[PDB]
C-alpha cells in the first residue's frame, strides 16, 4: 500500500540536453505578505526572476459577515426586548471571529455575565435581530428545538429497548 | 561516464569515484587565507601567505566559499576531472539543519551543474560498506562523535547521540600530558607529531590500574621514539592515558558518559525489542579509532555493563578508515540506486527544496 | 455505500510494467509532483482475476 | 468498473466568489429539508 | 520556499520534544526534569548530567498539571536546547509551541514577552497540543486521549477546536504504573539497587540473592534525584512488563503467561507472573482495584461513558468517527484493542464508532509534534503569524485581541 | 503516505546490498573451486 | 516467446567417469514485454539454439511442448 513518486533519471543516458538548459537560480529572497496588514516581511525561495509578483497565495481573504447597530437600531429596527446593547455586541462578536458556528459561539458565549441562554436561544435571538435588520433594510427555533428534544430521547432510550424497537420496525 | 563518490571527513577530505575501494585523493581539509586562498596541503605548503582553516568545524560547516573553494581545487588538481558529466554522491552528519542541505544542494547545482546529486548520512553508509542489516553504528569519527542506531537501513534521529569528542581533542589531550612529561608541543608541526606518536605507539590499556602499575613497573610499557629532531622520547602510561579519557571525560576535565556509557545510553533510547540484535551488531568507526586493545576493552566494558542475557557480538572492521568512502562506493555501483538520483532539471522545476522531498 | 467522498479508488495497470495495480488514485504531492496511490482493500491479497469472473 | 481515466486530488484554490458549503455528520437522511414536519 | 526556517516545539506530560518545521520526527528530546545542586547554581540536564550519579541533586520538575513552574528553569531549558542541540539564533527564525487546554492567559503572557524580548523571537504563535494531535490525523471533530505522565485526559475537539467542557484530569498516568510497581515489589519485597551505585553485577540466578559490587568512588545524591532515577528504572521495568489483559481478569489467566524473566541492575533476575496483567485492568475500572478501593477515578470505558455524554447529541456521531491516543504511559500494550473491546461493550452500538489507527511509538507519542509541523508546512497559515514588529507595538496584550 | 514509503525503500536498499555480498562470497568461493578443478584436470592432462 | 536475456548452464560433475566438465541442463533467462523468467533447458537444446543465430538482443519462438 505504498506510493511510487515520479522519477526522471531512469538511467545514464542523458549527457545533452543540459548544457543548452540553464538552471534558473533560486534566492531566498524575502516578501510580504498582503493578508498581514503589518506586512511582516519573510523570505521564499523564489526562482530569482520570481521578483516582486504580489504574494500569489494570499488571495483566499473570504470571511464571515454581520451587521452592526449604533444607536436606534437596538432601539428603532431591531429594537431589542431581552437582551442588553452588549449582549447583542458579545453575540455579534462571537459570530464574526466564530464565522457562523453557533455551537461554538454557544459554548464560548458568557452565560454567566450575560443572561443564560441556550444555544437555540441565541439562534433564536439572532434569527430575530438579523431577520429585523435585512426587512427593516430591505430561523425555526420551536420546531428544531422539539425535534432536538426528541432525538436526544430517542438518544436515550435503553440500548434494549432501542432493540426491541427496531426488532419490531424491522419484522414490518 | 563516471561515477563520483565524495567522503568529507571531519579534518580530512577523502573523495573518490564509484567502484574503487580506495578514495581517488586524500588530505587533511584545511583552508589557507591570504592576509588566493588555497586548498589544504596545498594551501599549508604556503603558510606564511595562507594562513590555516578548518571549514569543518565541530563536524560541521563554517563558511560556503570555504568548501566551494575545497571543491575548486578537488576537480581541477586532484580528480582533474568534469564532474558535470557524472553524477555527484555526498555524505552528512546526522542531525544536520535543513539550512546546510538546501544551501550545499544549491552551491552544487549553481556553481558547478553536475547533472546527478544526492546525499545521505556517513554513519549509514559504513553501516552498508559493513554488510549488515540491523544494528547500532558508534561514529567514532575523526571531529565529532555520534552514535547511530540503524534499522532495517533506517534511523531514528532522536535515539542517535552527538559528542564533538574526537582524534583532535584526543590528541590535544596527548599533547598536554606530553607536555606535563617535560616535553613541549606548540605549532602544528608539534600537533602532527603527537599525532604521530599517538599513531605510532598510543593504545588501549585493558586495566586501566594494573595498566598503570606495570608502566610504573615494567619499563617495557615506556618505550622510545625518534622525534622528527631525532629526539628520543620515553613513553610509558601515557600510551594510553589519553584512550581511558574516552570512557573517563574527567581525564580532560569534561563530564559525560562514557563511550559505552554513552552507548549503552542511546540503546537504551530505542525499543527493547531489538536491543539484543543490536548488542549483537556492534560497529566501529575513525581510522583514528584503530588503537590496540580497543574493540576488546570495549566488549569487556559492554558485557559487565550490558547485561549478559543479551548476545554482545562486537564488530570491529579492522578497515573502517574508509568505511564511509567504502560504502558510498558500494552503493553509487548498485543499479536500483542510479534512478534514485536528482536531475539539474529536477531543481530547476523544483528548487533546492526537493532535495527534503525526495533525498532521503 | 459508506459514502466516503474522497476516498473513490479505482483500479488500472501502468505502461511499461503493465500489471493489475489494485485500487489505486492520483494524488498531487509537494513540489507540485503528482503521485499514485495504491489503496490496500477487501480483494488487496487477490489482484488478478481480470474478466470479471 | 466508456472507459474513463481517473480523477485527481488537488491543492484548493483562490476564491472567485463564494461556494460557501458545509458537511453535516448526520449522513442519515435526505439533505433537503422536510416538507410537513408538523402541521405547518 | 513558502517554509521558512520555522521551529516547532512539543513539550509533554513525560519528555519535552521539538524539531524543525515539516520535518518527519522531532529533532531531539530529554527528560522533562532537570537535577539541581543548589550553591547561576549548578543545572543538571538531560542525561549526562541528570542519570549520571553527583552529589546533592534536587531534580525539579518545571511543569505541573499542564503549567508552567519555574519560569527560570523553562529560560535555561530553552537555552540548554539551543546550545546544545540547535546551535542557532531563532531571532532569526519564527517559532511557536503548544498550549495547555488551561494554561493561564497570566503565564501565557508571561512567555510571550519573556520570548520577544529577550530570545528575540522574529515571530511565535500558540495552540493546544490535542488540537496539533488531531491535525496530525488530520482530523477536525474527534476525542483525544492522552496517556501523559501525569494525567489520564480526554478532550474532544470540533472543526479544530477544543469542547471547553470535556477536560478530564484524571490522575492516573505512568506515576500510576510506578505506584503500582512499588506496590508489587512491597507484596514480593524487592528493594531498589539503583545501577549507578553497583560497580559489577555478578552472576545471579532467579531467586538468587542480589550479587554486585560498588565503586567506591560515588558520592551521596539526595532522595529526590535518586528516587526519580529509580523512577526511570522503573517505567524501563514496565515497558519489559507492559501488558493488559484482553478480556475480565482472572488471576490464573494472567498468570498463564510464561513468567518473563527480567533482570536488574544488580543481576539480579526473578521472572514475574499474573500482576501484570492484574495491576492494569483497574486502568479501565479504578473500582476494581484489590486492596485500594479507587472510585474517584473513572475507569476507561467509565471515561468513555462521561466524555461521550457529556458531549451534545448532534456531533458525538462525528466524535465516535475518531478516537486517538497519546502520552509517554501510551506505551501500554493491550492499550488499544482492549480499549476498543471496552467501547463495543459500554458504547452504545447505536452510534457508529471509529478509532485512530496508530500505534507505532513514533505516532503514539509525538503526533502532537507533527501535527504542529504540519500546520507550520500550510502555505496560507503565513496570514495567522504573529510579527515581533506587532508585539513591540501592542505590548504582550495583543495575545487577547488576537488570541481568543 | 512519505512516511511509509521511505520505509520501503530502506528496506529494499537493505535487501539489495546483503543480495550483493552474497554473491560476492559465493563468486570467490566458486572460483577457488574451479581453480582447483583446472589443476586437477590439468595433472590429469598429464596423466593422459 | 521474449527477447535471450541470458544463457547459462547447469554444470555437474556427477555423470559417470570422465573429467566431470558436464552440463546438466541449460538456464535461459527470457523477457517479455510484460517480463523477465528463466526456464529449464535439457542439455541437448543448446545444440539446437547453436543451430539458430542465437545471440544477446533478439527474440526467439521457443515451441513448449
Amino acid at each position: 500500500p505504498l506510493l511510487p513518486s515520479d522519477t526522471g533519471q531512469g538511467y545514464r543516458t542523458v549527457k545533452a540536453k543540459l548544457g543548452s538548459k540553464k538552471v534558473r537560480p533560486w534566492k531566498w529572497m524575502p516578501f510580504t505578505n498582503p493578508a498581514r496588514k503589518d506586512g511582516a516581511m519573510f523570505f521564499h525561495w523564489r526562482r530569482a526572476a520570481e521578483e516582486g509578483k504580489d504574494y500569489p497565495f494570499a488571495r483566499f481573504n473570504k470571511t464571515v459577515q454581520v451587521p452592526v447597530y449604533s444607536e436606534q437600531e437596538y432601539q428603532l429596527y431591531l429594537h431589542d426586548d431581552a437582551w442588553t446593547k452588549a449582549e447583542t455586541d458579545h453575540l455579534f462578536d462571537l459570530s464574526r471571529r466564530f464565522d457562523l458556528r453557533f455551537v461554538v459561539i454557544h459554548d464560548r458565549y458568557d452565560h454567566q455575565q450575560f443572561k443564560k441562554r441556550s444555544v437555540e436561544d441565541l439562534k433564536e435571538r439572532y434569527y430575530h435581530i438579523c431577520a429585523k435588520l435585512a426587512n427593516v433594510r430591505a430561523f425555526d427555533a420551536g420546531h428544531e428545538r422539539r425535534r432536538k428534544e426528541q432525538l436526544e430521547r430517542l438518544y436515550n432510550r435503553t440500548p434494549e429497548q432501542v432493540a426491541e424497537e427496531e426488532y419490531l420496525l424491522q419484522e414490518l | 561516464i563516471a561515477a563520483l563518490v565524495v567522503d568529507n571527513g571531519s579534518g580530512m577530505c577523502k573523495a573518490g569515484f564509484a567502484g574503487d575501494d580506495a578514495p581517488r585523493a586524500v588530505f587533511p581539509s584545511i583552508v589557507g587565507r591570504p592576509r588566493d586562498s588555497y586548498v589544504g596541503d596545498e594551501a599549508q605548503s604556503k603558510r606564511g601567505i595562507l594562513t590555516l582553516k578548518y571549514p569543518i568545524e565541530h563536524g560541521i560547516v563554517t563558511n560556503w566559499d570555504d568548501m566551494e573553494k575545497i571543491w575548486h581545487h578537488t576537480f581541477y588538481n586532484e580528480l582533474r576531472v568534469a564532474p558535470e558529466e557524472h553524477p555527484v554522491l555526498l555524505t552528512e552528519a546526522p542531525l544536520n539543519p535543513k539550512a546546510n542541505r538546501e544551501k550545499m544542494t544549491q552551491i552544487m547545482f549553481e556553481t558547478f551543474n553536475t547533472p546527478a546529486m544526492y546525499v545521505a548520512i556517513q554513519a549509514v553508509l559504513s553501516l552498508y560498506a559493513s554488510g549488515r542489516t540491523t544494528g547500532i553504528v558508534m561514529d567514532s569519527g575523526d571531529g565529532v562523535t555520534h552514535t547511530v542506531p540503524i534499522y532495517e537501513g533506517y534511523a531514528l534521529p532522536h535515539a542517535i547521540l552527538r559528542l564533538d569528542l574526537a582524534g583532535r581533542d584526543l590528541t590535544d589531550y596527548l599533547m598536554k600530558i606530553l607536555t606535563e612529561r617535560g616535553y613541549s608541543f606548540t605549532t602544528t608541526a608539534e600537533r602532527e607529531i603527537v599525532r604521530d606518536i599517538k599513531e605510532k605507539l598510543c593504545y588501549v590499556a585493558l586495566d586501566f590500574e594494573q595498566e598503570m602499575a606495570t608502566a610504573a613497573s615494567s619499563s617495557s610499557l615506556e618505550k622510545s621514539y625518534e622525534l622528527p629532531d631525532g629526539q628520543v622520547i620515553t613513553i610509558g602510561n601515557e600510551r594510553f592515558r589519553c584512550p581511558e579519557a574516552l570512557f573517563q571525560p574527567s581525564f580532560l576535565g569534561m563530564e559525560s558518559c562514557g563511550i559505552h556509557e554513552t552507548t549503552f545510553n542511546s540503546i537504551m533510547k530505542c525499543d527493547v525489542d531489538i536491543r539484543k540484535d543490536l548488542y549483537a551488531n556492534t560497529v566501529l568507526s575513525g581510522g583514528t579509532t584503530m588503537y590496540p586493545g580497543i574493540a576488546d576493552r570495549m566488549q569487556k566494558e559492554i558485557t559487565a555493563l550490558a547485561p549478559s542475557t543479551m548476545k554482545i557480538k562486537i564488530i570491529a572492521p579492522p578497515e573502517r578508515k574508509y568505511s564511509v568512502w567504502i560504502g558510498g562506493s558500494i552503493l553509487a555501483s548498485l543499479s536500483t540506486f542510479q534512478q534514485m538520483w536528482i536531475s539539474k532539471q529536477e531543481y530547476d522545476e523544483s528548487g533546492p527544496s526537493i532535495v527534503h522531498r525526495k533525498c532521503f | 455505500g459508506l459514502g466516503d467522498v474522497r476516498y473513490r479508488y479505482c483500479l488500472t495497470t501502468l505502461t511499461v510494467p503493465q500489471r493489475c495495480i489494485g485500487f489505486a488514485r492520483r494524488r498531487v504531492g509537494r513540489g507540485g509532483r503528482v503521485l499514485l496511490d495504491r489503496a490496500h482493500s477487501d480483494y488487496d491479497s487477490v489482484f488478478h482475476h481480470l474478466d470479471l469472473e | 468498473d466508456q472507459t474513463e481515466v481517473m480523477p485527481l486530488w488537488t491543492p484548493p484554490t483562490p476564491p472567485q466568489d463564494d461556494s460557501d458549503i458545509y458537511l453535516d455528520s448526520v449522513m442519515c437522511l435526505m439533505y433537503e429539508a422536510t416538507p410537513i414536519p408538523e402541521a405547518k | 520556499g513558502d517554509e521558512v526556517g520555522a521551529l516547532v516545539f512539543d513539550i509533554g506530560s513525560y519528555t519535552v520534544r521539538a524539531g524543525y518545521a515539516g520535518e518527519d520526527c522531532p529533532k531531539v528530546d530529554f527528560p522533562t526534569a532537570i537535577g539541581m545542586v543548589v550553591e547561576g547554581p549548578t543545572y543538571y540536564i538531560d542525561t549526562n548530567a541528570l542519570r549520571v550519579p553527583r552529589e546533592n541533586m534536587e531534580a525539579i520538575s518545571p511543569l505541573k498539571n499542564g503549567m508552567v513552574e519555574d519560569w527560570d528553569s523553562f529560560q535555561a531549558i530553552l537555552d540548554h536546547t539551543y546550545k546544545m542541540h540547535v546551535k542557532s539564533e531563532a531571532s532569526l527564525h519564527p517559532v511557536l509551541m503548544s498550549e495547555a487546554p488551561w494554561n493561564t492567559r497570566a503565564k501565557r503572557e508571561k512567555l510571550t514577552e519573556l520570548m520577544f524580548e529577550h530570545y528575540n523571537i522574529p515571530a511565535f504563535f500558540l495552540c493546544k497540543t490535542a488540537v496539533l494531535t488531531a491535525f496530525a490525523n488530520g482530523r477536525s471533530t474527534g476525542l483525544i486521549l492522552d496517556s501523559g505522565a501525569t494525567h489520564t485526559t480526554a478532550i474532544p475537539v470540533h472543526d479544530g477546536y477544543v469542547l471547553q467542557q470535556g477536560i478530564v484530569k484524571s490522575p492516573l498516568a505512568g506515576d500510576f504504573i510506578t505506584m503500582q510497581c512499588r506496590e508489587l515489589f512491597q507484596e514480593m519485597n524487592i528493594e531498589l539497587v539503583p545501577p549507578y551505585m553497583i560497580a559489577s553485577k555478578e552472576a545471579v540466578r532467579e531467586g538468587s540473592p542480589a550479587n554486585w559490587k560498588r565503586k567506591e568512588k560515588l558520592p551521596q545524591v539526595t532522595r529526590s534525584w535518586h528516587n526519580y532515577m529509580c523512577n526511570c528504572v522503573i517505567q524501563d521495568f514496565q515497558a519489559s512488563v507492559l501488558q493488559v489483559s484482553d478480556s475480565t481478569y482472572d488471576e490464573q489467566v494472567a498468570a498463564q503467561m510464561p513468567t518473563v524473566h527480567y533482570e536488574f541492575p544488580n543481576g539480579y533476575n526473578c521472572d514475574f507472573g499474573a500482576e501484570r496483567l492484574k495491576i492494569p485492568e483497574g486502568l479501565f475500572d479504578p473500582s476494581n482495584v484489590k486492596g485500594l478501593s479507587g472510585n474517584t477515578m473513572l475507569g476507561v470505558s467509565h471515561v468513555v461513558t462521561t466524555s461521550v455524554g457529556m458531549c451534545d447529541i448532534d456531533i458525538r456521531p462525528g466524535l465516535y468517527g475518531s478516537v486517538i491516543v497519546a502520552g509517554g504511559n501510551t506505551l501500554i500494550q493491550s492499550f488499544t484493542d482492549r480499549l476498543n473491546r471496552e467501547l463495543s461493550q459500554k458504547t452504545p452500538p447505536s452510534m457508529r464508532l471509529k478509532l485512530i489507527a496508530n500505534n507505532t511509538t513514533v505516532e503514539r507519542r509525538f503526533s502532537s509534534w507533527i501535527g504542529g509541523s504540519i500546520l507550520a508546512s500550510l502555505g496560507t497559515f503565513q496570514q495567522m503569524w504573529i510579527s515581533k514588529q506587532e508585539y513591540e507595538e501592542g505590548g504582550k496584550q495583543c495575545v487577547e485581541r488576537k488570541c481568543p | 503516505q512519505e512516511r511509509r514509503w521511505k520505509v520501503a525503500a530502506a528496506k529494499k536498499l537493505v535487501r539489495t546490498v546483503v543480495r550483493h555480498h552474497e554473491e560476492k562470497q559465493l563468486r570467490e568461493e566458486r572460483g577457488k573451486k574451479e581453480e582447483q578443478s583446472r589443476l586437477r584436470r590439468i595433472a590429469a592432462s598429464t596423466a593422459r | 516467446e521474449g527477447e535471450v536475456t541470458e544463457l547459462t548452464p547447469c554444470e555437474t560433475e556427477n555423470p559417470m567417469g570422465g573429467y566431470g566438465k558436464t552440463i546438466s541442463h541449460v538456464i535461459i533467462g527470457l523477457k517479455t514485454a510484460k517480463g523477465t523468467k528463466q526456464l529449464k533447458l535439457d542439455p541437448s537444446i543448446f545444440e539446437s539454439l547453436q543451430k539458430e543465430r542465437v545471440e544477446a538482443g533478439d527474440v526467439i519462438y521457443i515451441e513448449a511442448n
